């Protein structure tokens, strides 16, 4: 029969386990339900839901789809439209840290393009691909809305301003082995934390997020020039 | 087939089995057949072909006592094996696929 | 009339004569009209042969008579009303300014869904004195096929007539002697009508045989 | 014009995330005057203060509160019960160049909040999401804290201030998806579909999320919409023009020194921003710019003194977009950074219709062929008659916006784009790397 | 019923108000070119193949998608360049990424996307580049088989499993020049 895509085939189609143990489930379900009751409809959860189940696995696994859609009360082939529509949902074993290099326009020509090629070299890994320690998944990302900052580099979504490939590789080579340098703007955390986070189901109340330099160039520049803030009423 | 004026083609195509491959690509004519005593000799096929596996030679003489035995099968139109070629049932050259076929970069 | 002449209706895209292979594409619905009445100003020397048959023929007579004009590709057409036929035929065969003595003969094609219109009589006719051309079209309904013959003005309508009548049914009243002249006269039918099968025989393969074009699936 | 700071005020103290810092400075008090006027008297406040839409539309605010119909005293029966109107945030920013919106929300993000409430109050809408993409990871855990903070202080929920009111925000993290970012996709992707743009009509404002009536606005609007309910509609109106009153945020990025959010009054030129920045990098000269995102037609230093207002780039044949003003210099390719744009384009295409989802394919693969040798003098005009195939005839506005960047380019630097033919792209990468 | 006249190219005619441009086209015998539309499911406006030059709008229409108004004037390929560039143009960016099946393609000769070609299409192509390519066939059931390449991506195989039958096991995924019809896993 062969039904459905060859798995050879690009954009690796949704693989891997089949099904979820009996107490995966539950745990998932059990998570499930509080993100479906924050909806009107059920079906606005279904984006949430295949975050949860991308931090149970590494990736969107057929387990996860299936029990997406018996959540959801959707067919396989539904959730898999939306499924593979967004670029988050990952669909191969992602490392403990999803690294990506905006590679947009503006960060490209920052040095962007320098950045994911220092990191290629360094790594010896093609973006998407996951570093043999498995800690590591080097990605292109397009902007990110944080071209003041550029380039910028990506790290489980927690944002690293101003790298160069020097600043870059070093990141990249702590983050393999051993510390995490600190993101500039987020506090860094596993690809599993951020997975479910995105479903809503982490405190919210993480440290980080400092203003940095280029969010208050505005600000630090209207106040050196002593310029009326605005027009007083 | 098509373009025949006179129904003389007759042809069946099937699927191009990676056990057993015919022709590049995913069809190729399992069945061929030319009613000679309803063609004209038009020409509209060979013209009509996309690939140029039909053409027409200049052997002319052709005729029997019967009927039937004046509608030609694969087997009597199939050139003959040249030199370097192999029987048909066989995979595809080598790094080679449908579109090198037509662009004429196959070679024995 | 002065409306265009439909002779078949199509519709559905892609000239489907039936239901058609792809879902959604058989709602077009497309009229198949033939030329319609020209505006006045005919080209050529169409406009002189048209003034000068008005003028020979009274301005009832000839409005009895022509119950159209159209001029195609460059190509005059009268749609002459029936029964007028031979009136008009003798006009332009004698009229000096006209003088269309060559007929080249009676063309039959047949229209079954031109109501009331379906089997057209074509008269190509030629002036060589002018070197001029038309053409006359007669209609008659599938019910009465009867056209009035121009045996007395152009003879060489005989046997035109009577090949029209043996692939039509159309019946040129007045002809001397309208018997068949290609089909056996124990032949039934009219082979030509659209009706009439194509009355092929299936093409013998090995295994299989090809049926005939008529039967097997065509679009337009 | 004087870089107007009034979103960015707060900014430079410490943790100016948290309610109290935003209570400190009058935070919540627009809430409080909104909730004592009526939601029709807050529509016609903000339509008075001409706050236009602050993503790429700039459609007028207060009109498109306005198109909500709320039954407003004609009440016939309650069979029909009405629908539920829903507020939805559009927090997703993912044009290129467009960073305004994620420093905001990372910053203060209970302007957001507050601007968010008082905007379901004048719509009427029980509802309300924050649809957020999920690449700011750091903006939806201050995002989801902000909403958690206005919760316990009685903001949200019902019978916010006691005023009967009741509004319920979820802060939605999208997944990736630069489409999702316009309406009826932002809809289609919060509904937990495939976030491609619906067919309109039906409009949001009458068939929006779960088809019941929607207003999507951009969280610059929504975060403005504080500032003017108190201060008054006169003290907007004194910044900008008649027809582009206010202030908004500009996302000064690229080959200029000193890049960052300046908040200015719209309509200020290039010229001054730059000033402000200390100009484009030192020791090269501006060759062109983004007005808006990549989405807008590319500007160069010929119109570096046209004013940053929705009329001023129509006049120049731009758009304004989402003030995104990312700059490139000499060093830079035009080719190059379309080729990029293109790439983009191509892969943030939903796809749905044919124009974008082939046009930009092929418009990508003929860029990736001039930037490398494989150029041809008729390359040129096959670009420019695709982006007119694709400008125009794109089921979305995305198609037009990939185009864009294509037509621009070619109409200001066809000379570059014939020099590519020659072999190539001319221009060492190093040299634009930004050291 | 309500009945609105209307103007399709220089003739005007009178159709039951809520009618598609394309359904009063057809209806008065102008052939629009089509692919996503179809008279039995919703309107999708998605291949942009239908469209048409309306009065009093910027844009070009999809008269698949645009309801018939009173007094509007539509101009078709017929009557209007803009128009037939439109049409011309999309059909080029239909044909770019499409193989050269038609001599093994089953739909050859009942092709409704070679049918508009020829009647709506260039000549030949401009397209120099490289193809999408997919692999082919890959069967979706015991019955059907699925050539993503030959997809033109109308979704009406889809809309159909949705609106007409209850069965969406089929559905767009993945996203631009990579969106295929797929049944997602082995389902
Ligand atoms: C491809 C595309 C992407 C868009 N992305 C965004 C976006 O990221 N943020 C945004 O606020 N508007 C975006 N828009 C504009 C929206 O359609 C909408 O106008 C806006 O979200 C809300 O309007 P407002 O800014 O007037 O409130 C996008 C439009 C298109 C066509
Ligand atoms: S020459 Fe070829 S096309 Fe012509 S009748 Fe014979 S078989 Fe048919
Ligand atoms: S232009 Fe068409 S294909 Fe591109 S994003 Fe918009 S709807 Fe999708
Ligand atoms: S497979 Fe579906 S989407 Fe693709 S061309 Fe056929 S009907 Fe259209
Ligand atoms: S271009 Fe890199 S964050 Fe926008
Ligand atoms: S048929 Fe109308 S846009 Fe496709
Ligand atoms: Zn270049």
């Amino acid at each position: 029969l062969e039904l459905g895509q060859r798995p050879d085939e690009a954009g690796p189609p949704i693989s891997g386990p089949a099904t979820y143990p009996d107490d995966v489930t539950e745990s998932l379900r059990a998570d499930a339900e509080q993100i479906i009751a924050r909806y009107p409809d059920a079906r606005s959860a279904l984006l949430p839901l295949l975050h949860l189940v991308q931090a149970q696995d590494g990736y969107l696994t057929p387990a996860g789809i299936g029990f997406c859609a018996a959540q959801l009360g959707l067919t396989e082939a539904e959730v898999t439209a939306v499924a593979t529509f967004y670029s988050m949902y990952r669909r191969t074993p992602t490392g403990d840290y999803l690294v990506g290099v905006c590679t947009n326009t503006l960060c490209a020509i920052m040095g962007g393009d320098a950045i994911l090629e220092a990191l290629e070299d360094h790594l010896g890994v093609h973006p998407g691909q996951t570093t043999p320690d498995g800690r590591v998944t080097l990605e292109h990302v397009e902007c990110n809305a944080a071209c003041d900052y550029a380039p910028v580099v990506m790290v489980n979504w927690e944002f690293y301003d101003n790298q160069t490939p020097s600043s870059a590789r070093d990141l990249v080579d702590g983050l393999r082995s051993g510390s995490p340098p600190p993101p500039t703007r987020g506090s860094l955390c596993t690809f599993r934390e951020t997975a479910r986070t995105l479903a809503g189901l982490t405190d919210p109340n993480a440290p980080g997020g400092a203003p940095g330099a280029a969010t208050l160039a505005g600000l630090r520049l209207a106040r050196e020039r002593g310029m009326t803030a605005p027009t007083p009423p | 087939a098509w373009a025949c004026p006179a129904d003389a083609i007759y042809v069946e195509g099937a699927d191009n089995t990676a056990d057993e491959r015919y022709s590049p690509g995913e069809r190729y004519g399992r069945v061929y057949q030319i009613n000679y005593l309803r063609c004209i000799g038009c020409g509209l096929c060979i013209e009509a072909c996309p690939t140029r596996a039909l053409t027409m030679t200049t052997e002319y003489e052709m005729a029997d006592d019967n009927r039937a035995d004046l509608i030609w099968g694969k087997d009597k139109l199939l050139a003959p094996l040249q030199e370097g070629m192999q029987a048909p049932p066989h995979d595809m050259a080598p790094g080679k696929t449908d579109d090198d076929y037509y662009l004429g970069n196959v070679t024995p | 009339g002065d409306e265009p002449e439909i002779i078949a209706v199509r519709r559905g895209m892609f000239g489907n004569r039936d239901t058609g292979d792809t879902s959604g594409y058989g709602r077009l619905v497309r009229p198949v009209a033939l030329p319609g009445s020209t505006p006045r100003p005919y080209g050529g020397y169409f406009d002189a042969v048209m003034d000068r048959l008005a003028e020979v023929l009274g301005e009832e007579r000839y409005a009895m008579s022509i119950e159209r004009v159209v001029v195609y590709r460059d190509q005059l057409t009268i749609e002459v009303s029936r029964v007028q036929l031979p009136a008009v035929a003798s006009v332009l065969r004698d009229d000096p300014d006209l003088r269309f003595e060559l007929c080249l003969g009676v063309s039959g094609v047949h229209y079954p869904e031109d109501t009331g219109r379906e089997l057209h009589a074509v008269y190509p006719l030629m002036s060589i004195t002018h070197n001029r051309r038309i053409q006359l079209e007669v209609a008659a309904p599938d019910a009465d096929p009867h056209i009035p013959s121009l045996y007395a003005v152009y003879p060489t309508t005989d046997w035109h007539e009577r090949e029209t009548y043996d692939f039509f049914g159309i019946i040129f009243d007045g002809h001397p002697s309208l018997t068949r002249i290609e089909m056996p006269d124990d032949w039934e039918g009219h082979p030509q009508r659209k009706d009439y099968p194509l009355g092929g025989i299936p093409v013998e393969y090995h295994g299989a045989q090809i049926p005939p074009p008529d039967q097997r699936r065509s679009y337009s | 014009t004087p870089l107007t700071p009034v979103l960015s005020r707060f900014w430079d103290e410490p943790e100016p995330w948290t309610l109290e810092t935003y209570r400190r400075h009058d935070g919540y008090q627009g809430l409080q005057r909104a909730l004592s006027m009526g939601p029709d008297d807050v529509i016609a406040f903000v339509k008075d203060s001409g706050l236009r839409g602050r993503g790429g539309a700039g459609f007028p605010t207060g009109t498109k509160w306005s198109f909500i119909p709320q039954e407003r005293g004609d009440q016939p029966a309650g069979g029909p019960a009405a629908k539920p109107h829903y507020l939805v945030i559009n927090a997703d920013e993912s044009e290129p160049g467009t960073c305004k919106d994620i420093p905001l929300l990372l910053t203060t993000p209970h302007f957001l909040v507050e601007g968010a409430i008082i905007a379901a109050y004048a719509i009427r809408a029980r509802h309300a999401f924050i649809y957020v993409r999920g690449e700011v990871l750091p903006v939806l855990r201050r995002l989801q804290a902000a909403v958690a903070e206005a919760y316990a202080a009685g903001y949200l929920g019902t019978d916010i201030m006691g005023s009967g009111f009741d509004l319920d925000l979820i802060v939605h993290a999208g997944a990736g998806a630069y489409i999702c970012g316009e309406e009826t996709a932002l809809l289609d992707s919060l509904e937990g579909r495939r976030g491609q743009p619906r067919l309109r009509p039906p409009f949001p404002a009458v068939a929006g999320l779960y088809a019941c009536p929607t207003v999507v606005n951009n969280v610059e609007s929504i975060a403005s919409v504080p500032p003017i309910m108190v201060n008054g509609v006169d003290w907007f109106r004194s910044m900008g023009s008649e027809k582009s009153p206010g202030f908004t945020l500009y996302s000064l990025s690229g080959h200029v020194t000193r890049p960052g959010q300046y908040e200015a009054p719209l309509g200020i030129t290039l010229r001054e921003l730059l000033e402000y920045a200390g100009g484009v990098r030192a020791g090269h000269q501006l060759k062109f710019w983004t007005p808006g995102g990549s989405s807008t037609p590319l500007l160069t230093a010929e119109h570096l003194d046209v004013p940053l207002d929705y009329e001023g780039m129509a006049s120049v044949g731009s758009m304004l977009g989402t003030k995104a003003l990312q700059i490139f210099d000499e060093t830079t390719c035009v080719v190059r950074a379309v080729r990029r744009w293109t790439q983009f384009y191509a892969h943030e295409s939903c796809g749905k219709c044919t124009p974008c989802r082939e046009g930009t394919y092929w418009l990508a693969q003929i860029y990736a062929r001039l930037e490398n040798g494989a150029g041809t003098e008729a390359d040129i005009d096959k670009l420019l008659d695709i982006s007119d195939n694709i400008f125009g005839k794109s089921f979305c506005a995305l198609g037009d916006g990939a185009a864009s960047p294509i037509m621009s380019s070619i109409k200001h630097f066809r000379d570059e784009y014939v020099a590519h033919l020659d072999g190539g792209c001319p221009f060492d990468p190093h040299a634009s790397t930004l050291m | 019923v309500e009945m609105v006249s209307l103007t399709i190219d220089d003739h005007e005619i009178s159709v039951p108000k809520g009618t598609l441009l394309i359904r009063a086209a057809e209806l008065m015998g102008i052939q629009i070119p089509r692919f996503c539309d179809h008279p039995l499911l919703d309107p999708v406006g998605a291949c942009r193949q239908c469209l048409v030059e309306v009065e009093g709008q910027r844009k070009p229409m999809a008269s698949c998608t645009t309801t018939v108004m009173p007094d509007m004037v539509v101009r078709t390929q017929f009557t209007s360049e803009a128009a037939d560039k439109a049409q011309r143009g999309v059909m080029e960016l239909l044909l770019i990424n499409h193989p050269l099946d038609c001599p093994i393609c089953d739909k050859g000769g009942e092709c409704p996307l070679q049918n508009q070609a020829m009647s709506n299409g260039r000549p030949e192509t401009r397209f120099e580049d490289v193809k999408r390519t997919f692999p082919k066939p890959i069967s979706i059931s015991s019955q059907v088989l699925l050539d993503r390449e030959r997809c033109v991506l109308c979704a009406r195989c889809t809309r159909f499993s949705s609106q007409i039958a209850g069965d969406p096991f089929i559905d767009l995924m993945e996203r631009g020049a990579l969106q295929q019809v797929g049944i997602g896993q082995d389902k």
